[PDB]
RNA sequence: UUGGCGGAAAGGCCUUGGGUGCUUGCUGGCGAAUUGCAAUGUCAUUUUGCGUGGGGAUAAAUCAUUUGUAUACGACUUAGA
RNA sequence: GCCCUGAAAAUGGAUGGCGCUCAAGCGUGUUACCUAUACUCUACCGUCAGGGUUGAUAUGAUGCCCUGACGAGUAGGCAGGCGUGGAGGUCAGUGACGAAGCCUAGACCGUAAGGUCGGGUCGAACGGCCUCUAGUGCAGAUCUUGGUGGUAGUAGCAAAUA
RNA sequence: GAAAUUGUUGAAAGGGAAGGGCAUUUGAUCAGACA
């Protein structure tokens, strides 16, 4: 006998988890995030791109669109914490956003059916984009910080 | 904010400018100091000449060649004040000193570049009107610097060349303002003025 | 365009320290353009990344990144305190560092 | 497949070495307390080495646990190994250093059939 | 057998030893290091030139209070000597290794000293008579000398390893876009 | 490519002539997605090595010998196709 | 009140240094800021104290669990443990398919004393546990014996004519 | 066939000592687990 014995063997019965009183409540977005607001994406592949805020999905994320015809940003899902909400406003009360949900973006090249959904949504925005002058060129230009720019006093 | 900052040493105080530069060097900002012969020191000329003589007599007794080195150039006098404001015996303090260049007068290419001043180091902005001050170039010559006339001759030649450059620039700037004034009274000029431009 | 910068440049000054004792767990960062603690309040919680070059090829690139965050202000001149996932090598005193705009509160 | 355990905290990973153990060859590495009247280590001057104390004690829940999550139990034969058949999720069998090469082949064969994890399954193998 | 730490092919090498030789260990170490890595016939002519005071042996480690010479300029030193007794034992061992290589069947025009080692032998003890009726030691410092010669070979190596590299999910997409977009 | 200036560490600056590319000064038409909710997302120059091939160049020093204006030894000063 | 004279010591030197003159000096006031092994909160270790818990079919009642407070220290006292030689009992323990020893900026466990494993070397015995026993743990004693360095290829090997 | 001490080889560092503590970079090396 190299080692005699442990005088008491610990029990291998795993105890159940206690009742967790941490029920989940819906997210409270900041007051600057109203649907129709022009957003600036800070992280990701479309960083610096300017998009249009459409819907607040149930997974605490935001449903956005470029539009895809303007700057090449399709119907996409982004987090609210990586987004600077600007002051430019576009009336989103002509759009069918209620169809899109969390299960819509399921991984399971580009699937064909979502292409026409992008074309049926962008037509309802480019109609009003042409109302305010220079908005279409604004939405196709990437945001960037220049020398001397101070974000703590820059009005967005 | 800039890759290399060129500070004009004329009208500055050797101690208040060195403390500004020493902090900038430790933060990783390259500093070039020009015209170190026109630095100012508070107090009369006889005060600073006596203070340097007190420093001059401090040397190692058994070997003068390994004691305190009393540099006479105005650039090195400013360097000595700056060296004691930095922990120069450590690796971090040595790397900070390689980010600094101090010259008498305005040397080459730093003569074709913009020179700045440190507002909290100007003699005119810190000293009471009436206080006596000493010029570093005159003090250095009295303690053994023999290049005051060479720098003054080269500086006079540089100012002639820079005056000719400014005449071309001032004439070109007036031509630019005439075209910018004609750019007014238009649609794009009035729209810019509405947006603060 | 000519510039694609979505961050603000900062400088690693030193660790949180007393006269003779330092704490490497907290680093002091000087953000350019900031000179008051009130302006430094905007940068609280913003993500900090230090970009440096290495020699050995790791994942098809010679650039390794050390991440951190702004925790609180420090002093009356806009200096902020920073805690990284791993402490800075202390050889970067005066090296440039990047402070991003996310997580954004605007 | 160990039991669920909390995160293992050591509070000290460096070895406690004697004062001047790197200064003299005659001073061993096994820790000895300084009894000197003028010792800077005994008086706890800052910048010196740290002395072991009861504050460095590991958590009782995670004490004696390997990084895999089991407790090391020395095993010399099959009968010693058969004391852990009902305790495979808490103890891991370790073969003694003096076990012959042919006797270990039986040990790994028996441990595999019982689901007992062996911490040193490569010792003295004719690979 | 069982020489020092070598890192050469034994099938293309020849060796020789000398044990308990009554030569200075400090002088022999300097002589051995002077021909380390040298070609065999090149080192034999150099050792013979030491006896004629035409070239010197650079003293590098055991050189305290050694007089200067102009012949150390070749080796970049100022302190060198001519250990004639050390050279004869070293050159007497080089011709033995050269004879062993001929017996094995190696080419003498490619041999070079790939390994040479000198370490202390058991000391031979004598005694000295000092002032006030005191006796001190007069010990010798003998040497164990071993050296290996090796044939020089070309075509060193190639095709080392594979260098496994890990990739992320998002970064590979734009690398696939490096050819999708550009060339 | 033309011409001029610049020696304080010039090694930079100004300028002529055409060639070519871009132009968001203005009006358009297509392309971006799947890198799937953030992971610097690589974009510097530094030296050295190694091969392709477009030009150029075709030496010395040291030891040894010798000298004594030198010299403890090195060094120094000389000489010798 | 401040400043100056009074006010002279021997290596070169000390508001800590640089330096500072509407001070970065002095007197005084208002705030902001820097952080000690101090305070507050939380986790863990140990100690102490107060309690809960022998129901049967499970393993430790010197056990498990709950709660609170506390933690400096020489001379010194006490307690709990680690290690060594030998002895009784036990593991029908390990081993020539390699015991003991030794080497190993290789690994694991313990706050630590130490224990364990892998690899190399090695060749014949050795270990865990429950108890007993002692010629039982070293860095020092101008310690003892033995061995080896720096100094060092150094001092030197120059009387007695060659 | 240990240590002091020494040689060779390999690696690293070195501007009037060296060695140590806390923290991280870099290099080397090791580990863990695939419902």
């Amino acid at each position: 006998s190299a080692q005699k014995a442990p005088k008491w063997y610990p029990s291998e019965d795993v105890a159940a988890l206690k009742k967790t009183r941490k029920a989940a409540r819906p997210q409270k977005l900041r007051a600057s995030l109203v649907p129709g607001t022009v957003l600036i994406l800070l992280a990701g592949r479309f960083r610096g791109k300017r998009v249009v805020y459409l819907k607040h999905l149930e997974d605490n994320t935001l449903l956005i669109s470029g539009p895809f015809k303007v700057n090449g940003v399709p119907l996409r899902r982004v987090n609210a914490r990586y987004v600077i909400a600007t002051s430019t406003k576009v009336s989103v009360e002509g759009v069918n956003v209620e169809k899109f949900n969390v299960e819509y973006f399921a991984k399971e090249e580009i699937k064909a059916e979502r292409v026409e959904d992008q074309k049926v949504v962008d037509k309802a925005l480019i109609a009003e984009i042409k109302k305010t002058p220079l908005l279409k060129q604004y939405l196709s230009a990437s945001f960037s910080l220049k020398n001397g720019d101070k974000p703590h006093m820059l009005k967005f | 904010v800039e890759p290399v900052v060129v500070i004009d040493g004329k009208g500055h105080l050797v101690g208040r400018l060195a403390s500004v530069v020493a902090k900038q060097l430790l933060n990783g900002q390259k500093i070039v100091v020009v015209r170190a012969e026109e630095l100012n020191i508070s107090g009369e000329f006889f005060r600073n000449k006596l203070k340097y003589h007190d420093f001059l007599r401090k040397a190692t007794a058994f070997n003068k060649t390994r004691g305190p080195f009393h540099f006479r150039a105005p650039s090195r006098i400013f360097y000595k004040a700056l060296r004691g404001m930095v922990s120069h015996k450590t690796a971090r303090g040595k790397a900070a000193l390689e980010r600094l260049k101090v010259f008498e007068g305005i040397p080459p290419p730093y003569d074709k570049k913009k020179r700045v001043v440190v507002p909290q180091a100007l003699r005119v902005l810190r000293l009471k009107p009436g206080r006596k001050y000493t010029t570093l170039g005159k003090l250095s010559t009295s303690v053994g610097w023999k290049y005051e006339d060479v720098v003054a001759k080269l500086e006079a030649k540089r100012k002639v060349s820079s005056a000719e450059y400014y005449a071309k620039k001032r004439a070109f700037t007036k031509k630019v303002a005439s075209a910018n004034a004609t750019a007014a009274e238009s649609d794009v000029a009035k729209q810019l003025a509405a947006l603060g431009y | 365009a000519e510039s694609h910068r979505l961050y603000v440049k900062g400088k690693h000054l030193s660790y949180q320290r007393s006269k003779r004792v330092n704490n490497p767990n907290v680093s002091l960062i000087k953000i350019e353009g900031v000179a008051t603690p009130q302006d430094a309040q905007f940068y609280l919680g913003k993500r900090i990344a230090y970009v440096y070059r290495a020699s050995k090829e790791v994942r098809g690139s010679k650039i390794r990144v050390m991440w951190g965050k702004v925790t609180r202000t420090h002093g009356n001149s806009g200096v902020v305190r920073a805690t990284f996932r791993n402490n800075l090598p202390a050889k970067t005193f005066g090296a440039s560092v990047r402070i991003f705009l996310y997580p954004s509160n605007i | 497949a160990s039991l669920p355990h909390p995160k293992i905290v050591k509070k000290h990973t460096k070895k406690f070495k004697r004062h001047h153990s790197d200064r003299y060859h005659r001073v061993a590495e096994n820790w000895r307390k300084q009894k000197g009247i003028d010792s800077v280590v005994r008086r706890r001057f800052r910048g010196n080495i740290s002395q072991p104390k009861i504050g460095y004690g590991s958590n009782k829940k995670t004490k004696f646990l390997s990084p895999s999550g089991h407790k090391t139990f020395l095993v010399a034969n099959v009968k010693d190994l058969e004391t852990l058949t009902m305790h495979t999720k808490t103890y891991a069998a370790e073969i003694a250093h003096n076990i012959s090469a042919k006797n270990r082949v039986v040990i790994l064969a028996r441990a595999k059939a019982l689901g007992i994890k062996v911490t040193n399954p490569k010792g003295r193998l004719a690979l | 057998a069982r020489y020092g730490a070598t890192s050469t092919n034994p099938a293309k090498s020849a060796s020789a030893r000398g044990s308990y030789l009554r030569v200075s260990f400090k002088n022999t170490r300097e002589t051995a290091q002077a021909i380390n890595g040298w070609e065999l016939t090149k080192a034999q002519k150099y050792l013979e030139q030491v006896l004629d005071h035409q070239r010197a042996i650079p003293f590098r480690r055991f050189n305290s209070s050694i007089g200067r010479t102009a012949q150390g300029k070749e080796f970049g030193v100022t302190k060198a000597r001519w250990p004639a007794k050390s050279v004869k034992f070293v050159q007497g061992l080089l011709q033995n290794a050269a004879a062993n290589a001929e017996a094995k069947g190696l080419d003498a025009t490619k041999l070079y000293v790939s390994h040479i080692q000198v370490n202390q032998a058991p000391k031979q003890r004598r005694r000295t008579y000092r002032a006030h009726g005191r006796i001190n030691k007069y010990e010798s410092s003998p040497s164990h000398i071993e050296l290996v010669v090796t044939e020089k070979e070309e075509a060193v190596a190639k095709a080392a390893e594979k260098k496994v590299v890990r990739l992320t999910s998002r970064q590979r997409g734009r690398i696939a876009a490096q050819k999708r977009i550009a060339a």
